[PDB]
């Protein structure tokens, strides 16, 4: 059985920088020759409690490229949570007894960990819940990070926007503090800073973190900028003075960066990264979109087959 | 008439009123060159013109073709080192790209960053401009905004 | 590579008569024996931004009976774009990075349009674009006609309803005009009256078309009798005046029709063709209908397959 | 200078990038005889300097005082028989009426049928404007942006 | 003719020190020797716009006690401008030719300020305009000032809360820059700060004002602690964060406040002032709320009557 066979996977906090590179590694032997009834005869179900373009079509895409079927629901108003008070424990145990494998994007942060626990044998994994986590997020930005700047080790990364709610700076934190001599830039706002918990993990584990107030004054030290957009979904009434974007990008700023540089960002974009960015060189984020297909490919791949995708 | 210069282009001949239209759609102003307009001044031919002299930019074809949903027979003219090289004047353009707004309020182009776009056909007595998204069809007055 | 292969259906401006009569024989080629497997491997986004049941649904069957697979979403509410501000752009820019080609229906003009900007080699196909086009409905009402008529060329087609805001007799308007000898009537109150462009085009091709105020005025002399439905979502409030049906047809005004002439409605009806109508000979809506099957099984297999449906 | 005239107002030594918005701000295009404009010309001490003629006109009570608050520096040459009959510089009134937009969204101006008017302190640094209804005072800077 | 007969009572600002203390000592008078025939036979209007309690009612009893007529509104919604489009100028022009003076409220700043442009030759009286002025509450809170400390020169002001929104405070701070000697101590959250016009005026006029994050850095310092409300329903959404109130008093602070001291606040309040403050002697603030009554029926008997003899 390979090592993720059947894991549920709800959080970077449970996975080893080896996991993350048996992953990595599969992704780019499935991007190199396809595997068409490698799922063939499994149902998945895509569970989209809250909004979602890319993760969940990217994930329904890598489903049908492997030859699985899919159920599920993109909007929970129809269904029996949402018309008739059905629990989200009674939502996961009928459909545990159905499918599977269960994909799951939830408001709430807990709701992939609860599946679990209700879930029987039937893996959870997790699409993004509430600001908490966003694994397979993670695992499409490694993918890129490691495509466009040949290491996951030794970078030096910039993070910009709301890290408080942002769960893709979340889980992409906790990714690359398990490679070794990664520095961290962090610029958000004080009301949207990152959270405690990740620092003093950063901290214990020795990883040089900094706070800048610009992008210009690290633009020629950084690697990867890796953007994220305000969660304004996400936002208390008291931070609605942050709701546009304090850091804004544009192509300019971009004439003194690394060479190897590329721009990040999970996407939706509003107002953070100024379209003129998309003509140059470093401009990376439908590039990163692409690999979502590679890195979900890959993972549904380990969880639902026993054997290594050679 | 007016002012001297060495290389650059002098739209000369534009119709009464327009020459100001002209400095600001095409934002021929928009320099750190001199430029000299002069408005309203006697022509002859046809009674009064208007006229620019940008200094050191010259137009493409392209450009000056622009003109002609404006000032049809407008006459461009270039001059490297004070003598007239090129004596230039409107054809009407075939598209007319990033200048004007589509008059349609559903028009895609409204919401979406993509740059304006028109086919411009004679068409038959009014210019006609079709938007190359909704594809509503125009005149040219309308275009040129209410 | 056969002529349409990988192009762009938008409008039935850009086709030549030549296209439209290709879709049409493809159209009884698989219509007269089956291709289960002619599109495995691809999977074809299916992006309804506006309401659908018939043009999804058939849509969406006909990729089915392919062996294709289907990702997409009816409603944009549940999309990025409904609750995070993503552009269409950067909708078409991720979704292209997924799929083979892009279904999409869309409440703005020019929507399928701009979306070509963006999707790199995959075709979009128009399933509708506000009030401007709709050209999948003129290649199922052509194979109808065909169908039902024998020709083409030489008919006389009655167009009665909304015909400012009905996409389906822009593009049907357009494709017929691209055939020999056809004759137009167009029978509408004069705020939803045929858009100035159509009729100048009428007019340059010499065609013949004429204004009337009744169907019996026309009834005997009509072979194609093609009714459409008042746009209501599209109305202007000065223009709620024309909210009812101003002509309505019963089954006795088919009483001196001529005996080959069928009633069309692309659909949904509802006070103009009463359902008396619906037992007479002259009635074939429900047939034109499941002719959607044909002509957009036919249009996926040669924008997605470079051979050519022997 | 560039150009001459029997009879008009010459305004010189407007600031660069500032010459253009007169010709729409003061409407002088609405107008059948002459006017010569000079942009981006030289000034040795300035260096970018836009110059306007307008021929058989004179500049109202108005637009030379709403001149001081558009181009502080510029000079105004009353002009008559080709002998300059009149120098002028602005001066900032005690107020400007009419023309300014309050900066204050809640401010009654916007909604009601009323003309807007602003006093002008000259305070310290900038000009000050309070506007007449809402009694809020604004940095010139934000009242005439751009 | 007294000096304040047919005056439009707008802004503070309009008004002198001397017009001022007519007003008081008129309402001194009449506190004591009430006049109730003094306006038999006059109509007032009594038109607000935005909601009141104790402007509305304490002004309309000030009519009744002095033999007036009253008519009006105390909600838009009604008018022919709430229904039908007239506009604040129309209503002013028609309400003009029925009544003796227009009492006014109204949400926007200026509203009061145009009133007079279409007044003729009503007086106009600003009961309050957005977040402008408030001129009659200036004149209960001095004659309440007066009343209890029998000065108002040479006093220690605190002002707390919200001070950029309270028209209560912009008119009440010109007004004690009239007399001599007074020092000012400005309390308020940073968004919520003295508009900088009224600070330039203290300024040029030599008056002393400071800032204090605390109301025990000044309690032992003060002659008058006067309160404010955080304008709730005139917050920017970038406000939001301030709509609590930040400086609370409780009985508990009042522990070494000089005896003569008094705590004033126009209502209504929210959390800024705990009731138990209620029950101590330094409460004040519903003696000034009657004294609206006094310095109401002043200012209406000096604007419709030429000389008074009281
Ligand atoms: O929404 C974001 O800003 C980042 C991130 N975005 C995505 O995953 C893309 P989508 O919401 O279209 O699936 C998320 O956390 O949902
Ligand atoms: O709605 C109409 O009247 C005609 C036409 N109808 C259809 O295509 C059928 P549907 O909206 O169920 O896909 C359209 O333009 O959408
Ligand atoms: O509302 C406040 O906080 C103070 C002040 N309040 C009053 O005048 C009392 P009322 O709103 O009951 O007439 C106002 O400015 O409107
Ligand atoms: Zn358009
Ligand atoms: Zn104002």
């Amino acid at each position: 059985a390979n090592p993720l066979y059947q894991k549920h996977i709800i959080s970077i906090n449970d996975l080893s920088r080896d996991d993350l590179n048996l992953v990595l590694a599969t992704a780019a032997k499935l991007k190199a020759n396809p595997q068409p009834e490698l799922l063939k005869h499994k149902v998945i179900a895509s569970c989209f409690f809250e909004a979602s373009t890319a993760t969940r079509l990217s994930f329904q895409t890598s489903m049908h490229r492997l030859g699985a079927s899919v159920v599920g629901f993109s909007d929970s108003a129809n269904t029996s949570l949402g018309k008739k008070g059905e629990t989200l424990a009674d939502t996961i145990s009928v459909i545990s007894t159905y499918v599977d494998a269960i994909v799951m994007r939830h408001p709430q942060e807990g709701a992939a960990r609860l599946a679990t626990e209700f879930s029987g044998n039937v893996p959870v994994l997790n699409a993004g819940d509430g600001s908490n986590q966003h694994p397979t997020q993670t695992l499409l930005d490694l993918f890129t990070i490691q495509q466009t700047e040949g290491r996951l080790d030794n970078l030096h990364v910039a993070m910009v926007g709301d890290l408080k709610y942002g769960r893709t700076v979340h889980s992409l934190t906790q990714a690359l503090a398990k490679f070794d001599g990664n520095r961290f830039y962090f610029i958000a706002p004080d009301a949207l800073a990152m959270p405690e918990y990740i620092l003093d993990m950063l901290d214990e584990k020795g990883i040089a973190w900094s706070l800048h107030s610009s992008i210009e004054e690290v633009m020629a030290e950084v690697d990867i900028l890796y953007m994220t957009r305000v969660q304004k979904e996400r936002l208390d009434p008291s931070e609605y003075a942050n709701v546009k974007a304090q850091f804004v990008l544009r192509a300019s700023d971009l004439h003194n960066a690394k060479a190897n540089m590329k721009v990040l960002h999970p996407l939706p974009r509003v107002d953070e990264i100024a379209t003129d960015v998309d003509k140059t060189p470093h401009a990376w984020y439908f590039q990163q979109a692409g690999n979502g297909i590679f890195a979900r490919q890959a993972l549904l791949a380990l969880v639902l087959n026993r054997d290594l995708v050679l | 008439g007016v002012e001297a210069i060495k290389r650059g282009t002098v739209i000369d001949h534009i119709p009464a009123q327009i020459g100001f239209k002209l400095l600001s759609l095409f934002k021929l102003t928009e320099t750190d060159q001199r430029i000299t307009i002069g408005l309203n001044l006697p022509s002859g031919e046809m009674g009064r013109k208007d006229l620019i002299k940008i200094e050191n930019t010259f137009l493409s074809e392209d450009q000056v073709d622009q003109l002609a949903l404006y000032a049809p027979q407008a006459t461009v003219n270039r001059i490297d080192n004070y003598e007239v090289v090129g004596k230039s004047r409107p054809s009407l353009p075939e598209r007319i790209d990033n200048v004007l707004v589509c008059p349609n309020s559903n028009c895609i182009s409204h919401a979406e960053p993509v740059s304006s776009s028109f086919a411009v056909r004679k068409r038959a007595n009014d210019i006609a401009l079709k938007c190359k998204y909704c594809e509503k069809e125009f005149s040219h007055n309308v275009v040129l905004a209410n």
